[PDB]
């Protein structure tokens, strides 16, 4: 009653300002909003909250303890006007206050969907934002009707309200307060909303302070707040371990397995405390942040969680999966008021990091490590795919465990978009709850349920708090070797794997927007609405990018990716998803990856393995630098495309290709020429002004400028520079395998 | 009772071989049929795997009383020599073997060479048109030397057929060189030869027998 | 006692699954290597009470490159003993490479809990080859090699006596994990007189801040005091028997035990567990006896 209202009020608290924008309102945004949402519901508790909140002061209509005194100090957190006239700025640039400052960028307020084209910040739009766009009010209208404000139906607001509004600023004011989202501004500000109400209703206090908090330096000061984090381990191992090769159409489905068991995690634990969804803040991938509330009561919680979400994680697997959990209190002056310097704001981080690498190394304690130490199985037969002997089946043609059992029925259930989480049918990912998916037919629903691309035209009676995941497949795994040949013969049964990875994010993430004396660029939701950016690009807009091509992504997340298929397009399209992220970031963050080609039918366990050391092996240089076949091509990564790809090889496709068929074999004693040459260097010159000069007479004399333009680049790109010579020999060995068999 | 035979020989090739491994490995460039090397230096090895699959074949037909199916089946009399995952009464054979190297690099170098291995060209008649599939491969040179080494242990229960043991592994090499080695070796690539065949005891156990 | 120096080339030495592989090995590698030969010798009942003599021991898998290598303190330094991360930028960069460090070399013993982070020296680059069965047409594996260079051996430190010497110097002409049927797993055993001078922190009486290695077990008894305030890391290690009267090869109980390295507060003790699935005519027993670093 007195709870379920004060969630709202966090949420629509601003919900003034797009009003304001489109309708020709002079007044101010905590009264807009008031007015606009008691015409379509019909309730008085949140009537209230919304009414006043600044400049209003109103004592009349309360009593003693109202929820409606809470809302201020919760909003100055995520922070750092009356009559409108003109606009600063529409949605200042995240990346441009990170790092160096460069060009100016400016966003636009879209619609978020997969099917549409991304908006590029850039300086076409005008940046004086005209006040009107009747687009941004059209689509909350209907979905805002009849909707029943209950416990039941608290999150799916959620789903909705970062659909279209993802692009909406909030608070215009200056530079150092525009860049902060709507979307993010209103879901961060809602857990604060809560730990408040929590701190003083465990340690016995009322909210005395009538109109306004008087004690607002004081209440800064006292540490009240709690900052938990948790750390999946075993996600890079159980995934990428086979033993047999048949085994590799259950990839997908093994892949997913743990891309849900971290989104169970902000669920139960976050409704068994007495919370929302208040706390996600990036959550995928065993890596995601929450905060609370430096009590005494919610200090048990995760304790007692703990404890018992390994408990079945210990019969059913072995000890390849571990949470370790990481508590850090801190109080509210650290991202506020004095404290100038990083150190204040990378304190916070610092006091939930350090039991990470600590509890990962001291896990299982007395007795509850003697359970796998026991001694009681007298098995002979294996599964050969997770090595674990527990509920033998025959279900193929070896014998099937319990653990790889529900991977198989799973592979041909992910494209069911909508999902059941049940209790006792489906892969179990918690202690008594499971997840399955249903070809729209709702038939139980017991617990919750998760889906996907739930954005725009897809609002009904759905009930489901929509992930960040991909779900773009193409047909199998180990076929992609026989589809990538067109009609005329081009290409050999081969594949390639890549694994891209972006750098400049796990350091300077805490201290990388000063730039400046007078802000302190330590505001929380400075920091949210900068791992959200980014995580947009790396799972949703992949799967935007990968029409009119066969391929099949494997784990999306904001940090580490797999991709696998055809090699026909794979080396083009891993250089050209880095044009567009240099684009969104303004030439600020780098990206790395690793393409690694391999043979077909071969063991998971090492294909997935020996494709990522040429990532590590490429750290030599410094952080910017990507490695081909072995180990020896280790250029720039970026210099790839300004080189190799640039005039290397567009300058070439239509040269020798006339030449090719009756002169194939002329390009062998190129690519071979250029082997031995730590030898002599004398000789290696002489040598190669020979086998060149034969390739001018030999071929038809007719065209002059067949020939004329291919020696003159031949010359110079290998008598310039003993690092550039790299360059030429591998963009020669590409162009082989563009047009063989 | 216990001792280590080692036949220390040198396996001179008369005939240029050829013998495959991965595809795009251990090159540059996948055509031409890239031969397997040595990941650290450019000194063509040849790999232990290819001597133990082929001499227990062609040991299969002169001195066998199973039809050989499968492996680890063929008979019982040669599988002692080499392993058997059916069979009980032993657990493996009493032979290892071990990754030759080329040694003839002391003196190949004074000759003045260029690379270790060539490229031949070969093609095929379809019998209804002319050159079908202008194919290529690459072989290794000739007149080179291998280290050799074959160790020998007996397991002191079972030591009453040591001189029935004797005379099937010299039938064994000496059979090997009147065949083939390695792949492709049907148009006339194989046919090694044990030069210097030879064994001595290191250890201190069992004296010596005979020496060819 | 002294010490044997040993090194490997083109060999194999798995982990967890066949077709993967690893630098180094366990512990127990060796011992497993020890009883089997005994018993085809003719001695199996004089080297089962030799090794439970509690002064024998053996160790795990150490590169020898110039000098002996020793493993890096798991959990050093803490949060008070590391300089204070004052820019993130610069403390990240170096911070991962002390975790993926494989060993540390015998001069910085002393100065790493000081203040040094630096990478550490490529031993060898990974080569794997392929295999196949023809006259069947369904069969296709993956091997990978461990071949060595740049002078990489793996010495072993045991308790010289009048009867080892006759045991380990056989080995050489066998293998030792990998591939065996191919000949995966030869040495060249090297002996010395004195060994070095400053590798003798070696015992197993106080605990005053001490490392135990060898990735040892812990008695059943006492556990509680030994692991509350330590640190570990499980592995994993499992497989098939070696016996000649069974028929079904049974698969054995799994021994998640510790890793190389782990600091600890109290001596152990150091006991022998058997691991029997079914029935057996022989006895599998596991060694790994802990020793102690004075650091
Ligand atoms: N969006 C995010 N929000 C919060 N934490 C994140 C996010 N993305 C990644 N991380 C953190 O970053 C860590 C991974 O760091 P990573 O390995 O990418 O560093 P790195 O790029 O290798 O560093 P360097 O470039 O110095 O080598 C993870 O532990 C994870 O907790």
């Amino acid at each position: 009653k007195e709870k379920i209202d004060l969630f709202y009020g966090a949420l629509l608290h601003d919900i003034g300002k797009v009003i304001q924008r489109a309708t020709g309102e002079r007044k101010k945004h905590a009264l807009v909003g008031a007015d606009w949402f008691d015409e379509i519901a019909d309730n008085q508790v949140i009537s209230d909250q919304i009414r006043y909140h600044m400049a209003n002061y109103q004592s009349d209509k309360l009593g003693n303890d109202h929820l409606a005194y809470i809302t201020y100090i919760a909003d100055n957190i995520a922070s750092g006007s009356a009559k409108i006239w003109d606009t600063y700025t529409n949605q200042a640039d995240i990346f441009n206050v990170f790092g160096a400052q460069t060009d100016k960028r400016y966003f636009k307020p879209t619609v978020l969907n997969l099917k549409s084209k991304p908006n590029f910040a850039s300086a076409t739009y005008e940046p004086f934002s005209k006040g009107d766009y009747a687009a941004i009010a059209t689509r909350i209208k209907n979905e805002l009707a009849e909707f029943e404000f209950n416990q039941a139906q608290i999150d799916s607001l959620l789903n909705l309200f970062e659909a279209i509004l993802s692009f909406v600023p909030s608070s215009t004011n200056s530079k150092e307060i525009a860049d902060i989202s709507l979307a993010e501004h209103s879901r961060l500000t809602a857990a604060f909303a809560l730990a408040i109400y929590d701190y003083l209703e465990d340690k016995g206090r009322h909210n005395y302070k009538e109109d306004l908090f008087t004690k607002a330096s004081a209440f800064y000061e006292e540490e009240a707040f709690l900052l938990a984090s948790f750390d999946l381990s075993g996600i890079q191992d159980f995934i990428y371990n086979i033993a047999t090769s048949g085994a590799a159409k259950q990839l997908k489905a093994r892949s997913l397995y743990l891309d849900f068991m971290s989104e169970y995690i902000a669920d139960s634990l976050l409704d068994k405390l007495g919370l929302n969804r208040a706390n996600l803040l990036y959550v995928g991938g065993g890596h995601a942040y929450f905060v609370l509330a430096n009590t005494e009561k919610t200090v048990e919680t995760l304790v007692q969680f703990e404890k018992d979400f390994n408990q079945f994680l210990l019969a059913n697997f072995q000890t390849r999966l571990y949470v370790a959990f990481g508590w850090g209190s801190f109080a509210a002056k650290d991202i506020m008021s004095e404290l100038n310097s990083p150190e204040s704001y990378r304190q916070i981080y610092q006091k939930a990091s350090r039991m990470i690498s600590e509890k990962k190394i001291s896990r299982y304690d007395y007795r509850t490590l003697m359970l796998l130490n026991r001694g009681g199985k007298s098995s002979e037969r294996e599964c050969e795919i997770c090595h674990s002997v527990e509920n033998l089946v025959s279900y193929h043609d070896q014998k099937v465990c319990d653990i790889c059992r529900g991977l198989y029925q799973f592979s041909k259930e992910i494209a069911h978009d909508h999902f059941i989480i049940t209790e006792n049918e489906g892969l179990p990912i918690g202690p008594n709850a499971c997840l399955k998916g249903v070809a729209f037919e709702k038939l139980s629903q017991e617990s919750f349920s998760r889906v996907y691309v739930k954005n725009d035209y897809k609002a009904g009676t759905i009930k489901a708090t929509h992930v960040f995941v991909g779900d773009y497949q193409c047909d199998e795994i180990h076929k992609y070797a026989a589809l990538s040949k067109n009609e005329d013969g081009l290409g050999i049964k081969r594949l390639a794997v890549v694994r891209l990875d972006v750098d400049d994010l796990g350091a300077a993430f805490m201290a990388g927007f000063s730039r400046q004396g007078n802000g302190q660029y330590s505001t929380l939701s400075r920091s949210a609405t900068f791992s959200r950016s980014m995580s947009l690009f790396f799972k949703v807009y992949i799967n935007q990018f990968a029409s009119d091509k066969k391929l099949s992504i494997i784990y999306a997340g904001g940090d580490d990716v797999f991709a696998i298929g055809s090699w026909q397009d794979i080396i083009a399209f891993t250089v050209e998803l880095r044009q567009n992220f240099i684009k969104w970031t303004n030439g600020k963050l780098t990206l790395s990856a690793g393409i690694g080609l391999f043979a077909d039918k071969t063991p998971i366990s090492l294909m997935a393995h020996q494709t990522g050391e040429l990532e590590e092996a490429a750290k030599g240089n410094e952080k910017d630098s990507i490695s081909l076949f072995s180990s020896d091509y280790t250029f720039k990564f970026d210099r790839f495309i300004t080189n190799v790809y640039d005039d290397k090889l567009e300058q070439i496709r239509y040269f020798f290709n006339h030449q090719d068929e009756r002169g194939k074999n002329f390009i062998y004693k190129l690519i071979e020429l250029l082997r031995n040459y730590e030898s002599e260097e004398k000789m290696n010159v002489a040598r190669l002004a020979y086998y060149l000069t034969r390739l001018e007479e030999l071929t038809d004399k007719d065209e002059r400028d067949k020939f004329k333009q291919f020696k003159k680049l031949f010359f110079k790109w290998y008598t310039n520079n003993e690092s550039d010579r790299k360059e030429a020999e591998l963009a020669l060995l590409l162009y082989v395998y563009e047009i063989r068999k | 009772t216990f001792a280590k035979i080692k036949f220390s020989a040198q396996i001179r090739l008369e005939t240029g071989l050829h013998i495959g491994g991965s595809d795009a490995f251990a090159a540059i460039g996948a055509i031409a049929s890239p031969v397997i090397k040595d990941p650290i230096t450019n000194i063509p090895i040849i790999p232990g795997s290819s001597l133990k699959g082929k001499m227990r074949t062609l040991l299969a037909k002169v001195y066998n009383e199973k039809v050989a199916e499968k492996p680890s089946d063929d008979s019982d009399i040669l599988s002692r020599l080499f392993g058997n995952s059916k069979d009980k009464r032993f657990k493996m054979g009493r032979l290892i073997f071990r990754d030759a190297f080329l040694s003839n690099a002391d003196e190949l170098d004074s000759l003045g060479v260029r690379s270790y291995t060539e490229v031949k060209f070969e093609n095929t008649i379809d019998r209804i048109t002319a050159e079908a599939n202008p194919r290529q491969i690459e072989r290794a040179i000739r007149n080179s030397t291998f280290d050799f080494e074959l160790i020998y242990e007996i397991t002191d229960e079972n030591e009453n057929q040591v001189e029935e043991d004797f005379k099937v592994i010299r039938d064994g090499l000496k059979l090997l060189e009147l065949d083939y080695l390695g792949g492709s070796g049907s148009r006339g690539y194989g046919k090694v030869a044990f030069e210097k065949l030879k064994a001595t005891t290191v250890f201190g156990n069992y004296d010596v027998k005979t020496l060819n | 006692y002294k010490l044997y120096i040993m090194t490997f080339q083109n060999a194999h030495f798995g982990s967890g699954t066949l077709d993967s592989s690893k630098l180094t090995f366990s512990a127990d590698r060796i011992f497993s290597a020890l009883v089997l030969e005994s018993l085809k010798m003719g001695k199996l009942d004089a080297f089962l009470a030799e090794a439970n003599q509690d002064k024998f021991t053996l160790t795990d898998a150490f590169p020898f490159q110039f000098g002996p290598f020793l493993p890096k303190p798991i959990g050093y330094p803490k949060h008070d003993q590391i300089d204070q991360s004052v820019d993130v930028k610069e403390v990240r960069r170096q911070a991962k490479l002390s975790k993926k460090l494989q060993f540390l070399a015998l001069e910085n013993v002393d100065d790493y809990l000081n203040g040094e982070l630096f990478e550490n020296e490529e031993h060898a680059v990974i080569d794997t080859v392929t295999k196949n069965q023809p006259h069947k047409d369904g069969n296709l594996y993956q091997v990978a090699t461990t071949r060595f260079s740049n002078d990489t051996s793996l010495y072993v430190i045991a308790n010289e006596s009048d009867l080892l010497n006759e045991l380990m110097s056989s080995l050489q002409y066998s293998g030792l994990g990998g591939k065996r049927s191919s000949g995966f797993g030869r040495f060249e055993l090297d002996i010395q007189n004195i060994p070095l001078e400053l590798s003798d922190r070696l015992t197993k009486n106080h605990s005053d801040k001490v490392m135990s290695l060898t990735t040892a077990l812990p008695v059943d008894a006492d556990l509680e005091e030994a692991m509350e305030d330590g640190h570990y890391l499980l592995t994993k290690s499992s497989g098939f028997a070696f016996s000649h009267a069974t028929n079904e090869n049974y698969r054995k109980q799994d021994l998640y035990k510790f890793a190389s390295g782990s600091t600890f507060s109290k001596t152990f003790e150091g006991q022998i567990v058997d691991v029997r699935p079914l029935d057996f005519p022989h006895a599998v027993l596991n060694y790994a006896k802990p020793l102690f670093f004075k650091l």
